[PDB]
């Protein structure tokens, strides 16, 4: 339990998170309506993209309260239960966004590098089973936030945070790190094989369409890395300098600011997954 | 040269026919019908949606009990529908999946179909074994078989793409009567209510009235500018309506031997796949390529209503024998019942 | 190319029988179709919708 | 031709277990629902069990439910009736019955010859026939009347009344399948009529070929119940 | 609910029929539909026996992939009345003989078989139903054409041709003339293969073209395309 006074934080978080929330909400609203209203029949790939949009949208809904937390000089004026559900929503929808980025990437890997596999024939039944099971394990992995306490008070300075206090947190940090590395490995491998295959087939690659498709296959990994690597980086820097950087103001501000890039990633996802595709309505 | 003399005689005969048509026409159907009340706006709602086909539905036919249906699609499946309950009575796997026509027997005992295999296959619905088996396969057409219509359990007239209509004997499987005279491929077919005559629309922009028991053309009806794809008698059997690719439906009379009224609109430019009449004949229902069916005032050439709700081209139409419902089939693998 | 003479004879014979057809006036045929439409107008469920109790597709 | 051959019957000690087989030939066994109907030596038809096409629906009589087991194996066209804990009231000649169900179908149309099994020593629709045995002169019209406790007329317009004729030393055959509909292969001199709970079956110009016991069966709801049976003599 | 026993059993029969229809549709969705086209009896039969009267069904399996190849030969009618039946085929296999550049069709006076093939290819390729359907063009009888081009020049067929009378240059010129008939180069691909009377790798070429078409379809599903 510490008393950080990162003013700068209160001068950058409010408008940053306001912009992230409004833009991501507009994008995901349109994307979800498009997926559920206009796309006449669904295919497994559509199911995955739709689940990704759902995860990002739930990140968007539970933002404005955290915005206020940041407006009130980091003071959560909503009691204990709402902050336990707020952290649960944030963490669960972060892990869902990552899982439904990895599944989209692996589905693309099978649709390109192995187009004649039975895995491309499975109907929306097994796709729905997969996505339901994925949410089930994400929920079972992030429910511990919901069956414990995180709120802390220091002289009427009500503080509520998970990734930025200090601990090994019962392997919560190792889940964090394997929550950005293994999807990174899968995404990079899948994109490398996809691009390499589409380049190999020179009768098809010369089209504009296969050029844009590969450009976006690389853009998605670029955006993922540039959005998730700052928070991971700051957290590992805090971990390795825990004695020296115990409750450091610059480090705490760094962690708070860098976790704002994941929300921006979920904002960006419709622009690179739904609006980018010229077939989706 | 005898050939040039016979061409001159044919031109003289055509001019005589045209002059006899012109001198016999005094007041059109519009000039007599404009003084009666219009039908208003005819609005129909999709009462049933028959799902189960997975390719473009190319044809349909209603039962004489006005409840049982048959539909053909490029799946290679003839599905028999209970339209009241949306129940599949039968699913008939076809030897050739390129089916473009299907008919249902008036007794309800048989179903015919045909297509690119040039064969009309008769299916016995009510067998002792409890399955639908091929009664026989009627072969002899050298072109794609575009329409078939049952006269009874043993007689069937089949339209085909070899510029030839044909009447078959299902007991022997033999070519009983061959109807020739069309220049283009015959695309549609319609039997008279008494099954004494029938009309056929072909790709020579012409319609011909044949007699079943003499096997030779009585009258030839012209006026269309493109390929006739649909034809249907008026319910008394003294008139019929056609549908072609020039976005016009024409109504022809057998006794007057003339075109009476064109059912066309400026906003309709796509072709017509199916043409069907209501029970009284007051409403003419035509299925078009712009994905919807337009109900026409058959006496006034007014768009009485639009049957929209198909995502692809409406390929086949059918009104029940009691006039209760109209069923539209389309290329989006769906059948819809309307009232 | 002498086989086209038989086809021409068949065509002019078909046109000759098609010309010798008794034709009623188009006003009479129009009145006949109008009378058939008016006589069966009440028994047309598509033209005159029946109540939902009498509608089998309700 | 369509044929159903039963096997497995015989003398059984009480409390024993026996399995009945019904080999099907001449028809698409998979597309037919299949019934077991037994007839005690007291000359009364009683429905036992039913299995639908695809084995998705199975019904039993209340006197055999949980004690009999009906199953089918469509690859070899065999219908099974696994019977356990056989008691003396199970002594009957079991008929394997063929029935299909769609719009306009004729269920209970074909019955098998039957296998004889001998055992040593409330809410149901009651189907009533007033006359159990009446004499008739050949060539003259006769009427067999049947009554039901519940109305067999459904909301869809079908009156689920079935008429069966069982000649002496023969399996029952279907005559009328829904209160008016003449079956296949039976003469037009058989006519059925009625409404609600009152039913009648008229046989104009009777011949010695029509001598037998006439049963009325309901198919409105399971269990399917038969009449007592009206026998025509002389 | 408000159903009789026979109504419920008919509903069960309808559900079984729906199940079998779904299985048949899933079986037919994994099959590859190919439309076989060509100007008369030029090279269709040799191609058919290399993989393997209305429409002819040819079934062959290559690398665990079932192929449905349809021959619309001897369907002498208007093509536009039934060519929309093949709108959903995977690819069009177009067979063109290379040796009929100097032969006459004999149905019309001063008519070239080669130019008839060009006109049929122009009608099929630029058809409204085949806007996004790829064409696997096969140039049949390359050895016969190679041995007869020395006796008969190609300039009797193409008056504007000014290249050498060699097999490679004139064959490439014929392939370029056939590919020039594609007015939809931004939305469809034409695969050209030169096949001899007894050439074994014809199926592999068809499999590669079909795999490229299937990849193009797969992308659309992910929306990526």
């Amino acid at each position: 339990c510490c008393r950080i006074e990162g003013d700068t934080i209160s001068q950058v978080m409010p408008p940053l998170l306001i912009v992230a929330f409004v833009l991501g909400a507009l994008g995901n609203g349109v994307a979800l309506c498009g997926f559920c209203f206009h796309m006449k029949t669904w295919k497994p790939s559509t199911v995955y993209l739709f689940n990704l949009a759902v995860a990002d949208f739930l990140l968007m809904i539970c933002l404005p309260f955290r915005t206020d937390y940041y407006l009130r000089r980091r003071h959560w004026a909503f009691g204990d239960i709402p902050c336990r559900v707020g952290l649960f929503t944030l963490a669960m929808n972060r892990a869902g966004s990552i899982v439904f980025l990895t599944v989209v990437a692996a589905d693309r890997y099978f649709k390109v590098v192995h187009p004649h596999h039975a895995v491309n024939t499975i109907s929306t039944r097994v796709a729905a089973g997969i996505v339901c099971t994925l949410w089930a394990l994400v929920i079972l992995g992030t429910v511990y936030l919901l069956l414990e306490n995180h709120l802390c008070v220091q002289e009427t300075a009500v503080s509520c945070e998970s990734f930025i206090m200090e601990s090994a947190n019962g392997w919560h940090d190792i889940m964090f790190q394997l929550e950005f590395f293994m999807p990174l490995g899968i995404i990079l491998f899948c994109s490398f094989k996809i691009v390499w295959s589409l380049r190999r087939r020179q009768q098809l690659a010369r089209q504009a369409r296969m050029k844009k498709a590969t450009r976006f296959i690389m853009v998605v990994a670029i955006v993922f890395i540039t959005c998730y690597l700052p928070s991971v980086s700051a957290r590992l820097y805090f971990l390795w300098t825990v004695p020296s950087s115990a409750c450091d103001p610059s480090v705490h501000g760094a962690l708070h600011i860098t976790l704002s890039f994941t929300y921006m990633n979920s904002m960006l996802d419709p622009l690179v997954y739904y609006f980018s595709s010229p077939s989706f309505p | 040269s005898e050939l040039d003399q016979l061409r001159q005689e044919a031109e003289q005969l055509k001019n005589q026919i045209r002059d006899a048509r012109k001198a016999c026409a005094d007041a059109t159907l519009s000039q007599i019908t404009n003084n009666i009340d219009p039908v208003g706006r005819i609005q129909m709602r999709t009462r049933r949606t028959l799902r189960g086909h997975l390719a473009k539905i190319y044809a349909m036919h209603w039962g004489t009990d006005s409840r049982l249906l048959v539909s053909a699609s490029q799946d290679g499946k003839l599905i028999i529908w209970d339209s009241y309950t949306t129940n599949k009575v039968h699913a008939i796997p076809l030897r050739s999946s390129w089916v473009m026509t299907c008919a249902y027997a008036p007794s309800g005992n048989y179903v015919a179909c045909g297509g690119l295999d040039n064969i009309c296959s008769i299916y016995n619905l009510k067998t002792r074994e409890g399955n639908v088996r091929v009664s026989r396969e009627l072969a002899g057409h050298t072109g794609y078989l575009s329409c078939c219509r049952f006269l009874d359990d043993n007689q069937i007239v089949t339209s085909s793409g070899d510029t030839t209509c044909a009447l078959w004997d299902i007991e022997t499987g033999q070519q009983t009567t061959t109807f020739t005279g069309h220049t283009g491929d015959v695309m549609s077919l319609s039997l008279a209510p008494d099954t004494r005559l029938f009309v056929s629309g072909a790709c020579d922009a012409s319609a011909k009235l044949w007699d079943v028991r003499e096997g030779m053309c009585r009258q030839t009806f012209t006026g269309h500018e493109s390929d006739i794809n649909a034809i249907c008698f008026f319910p008394n059997g003294n008139a019929f309506a056609t549908g072609s690719d020039d976005a016009t439906c024409r109504l022809f009379d057998l006794r007057a031997d003339q075109e009476l009224m064109t059912y066309s609109h400026d906003n309709i430019i796509c072709g017509i796949t199916s043409v069907s009449f209501s029970k009284s004949g007051r409403l003419l229902l035509a299925g078009y390529d712009d994905f919807n069916c337009n109900v026409w005032d058959a006496l006034k050439a007014d768009r009485a209503g639009v049957l929209a709700g198909h995502d692809n081209r409406v390929s086949c139409l059918g009104v029940t024998d009691d006039g209760m419902a109209v069923a539209t089939g389309s290329w989006d693998s769906f059948l819809k019942i309307w009232n | 190319n002498t086989a086209s003479i038989a086809q021409a004879r068949k065509l002019v014979e078909q046109l000759k029988m098609e010309a010798n057809i008794d034709r009623i006036k188009v006003s009479k045929a129009a009145a006949d179709l109008m009378a058939y439409c008016e006589a069966h107008a009440k028994e047309d469920p598509l033209l005159t919708p029946v109540p939902a109790s009498e509608n089998p597709f309700r | 031709d369509v044929q159903l051959v039963e096997s497995g019957g015989g003398l059984v000690q009480p409390g024993g277990s026996r399995k009945l087989s019904c080999s099907a030939s001449g028809f698409a066994f998979s597309s037919f629902g299949m019934h077991w109907v037994r007839q005690a030596p007291e000359k009364g038809l009683e429905w036992v069990a039913y299995i639908s096409s695809g084995s998705g629906t199975i019904y039993y009589a209340d006197t055999v439910k949980g004690r009999f087991t009906i199953s089918r194996d469509d690859p070899k066209n065999t219908l099974f009736l696994q019977m356990t804990s056989l008691r003396s009231e199970d002594t009957a000649m079991y008929y394997c019955v063929r029935s299909i169900y769609y719009y306009g179908s004729s269920p209970f149309d074909f019955w098998g010859q039957g296998t004889t099994l001998t055992v040593s020593s409330g809410s149901d629709i009651v189907m009533t026939q007033a006359t159990s045995s009446v004499p008739v002169t050949p060539g003259e019209s006769v009427s067999i009347s049947c009554r039901s406790s519940k109305s067999l007329l459904h909301s869809n317009g079908n009156t689920y009344l079935y008429w069966f004729l069982q000649r002496p030393g023969q399996s029952p055959q279907l005559l009328i399948y829904r209160m008016s509909n003449l079956a296949s292969g039976v003469p037009d001199r058989f006519s059925g009529s009625g409404s609600g709970t009152a039913f009648t079956l008229t046989i104009s110009r009777l011949e010695a070929e029509d001598v037998g016991v006439y049963y009325c069966m309901q198919h409105l709801e399971y269990p399917l119940t038969f009449g007592a049976g009206t026998k025509l003599e002389l | 609910c408000t159903l009789s026993a026979e109504d419920k059993a008919a509903v069960e029969r309808s559900k079984m029929i729906d199940r079998n229809l779904r299985e048949d549709g899933e079986k037919a969705a994994r099959e590859v539909k190919l439309l076989l086209l060509g100007a008369g009896e030029s090279g269709k039969n040799t191609i058919v026996k290399q993989m393997k009267t209305g429409i002819v069904e040819t079934h062959f399996t290559f690398k665990d992939l079932h192929f449905k190849m349809f021959d619309v030969g001897a369907q002498r009618s208007e093509r536009k009345k039934w060519i929309h039946c093949f709108e959903g085929v995977t690819a069009i296999i177009f067979c063109v003989a290379l040796s009929d550049y100097d032969l006459v069709l004999a149905e019309d006076e001063e008519m070239n078989r080669m130019h008839a093939s060009m006109k049929l290819f122009d009608s099929i390729c630029n058809n409204k139903w085949f806007t996004d359907t790829s064409i696997i063009l096969f140039l049949n009888k390359k050895d016969l054409f190679e041995e007869k081009i020395k006796k008969s020049p190609l300039t009797i067929c193409y008056p504007e041709y000014a290249g050498s009378n060699t097999y490679e240059e004139a064959a490439a010129y014929i392939q370029c003339q056939f590919e020039d008939l594609n007015k939809r180069k931004d939305t469809k691909e034409i695969y050209t293969h030169f096949t001899c009377s007894t050439d074994t790798k014809n199926v592999q070429f068809v499999f590669d073209a079909v795999t490229d078409v299937i990849i193009k379809n797969n992308l659309k599903d992910c929306g990526l395309f």
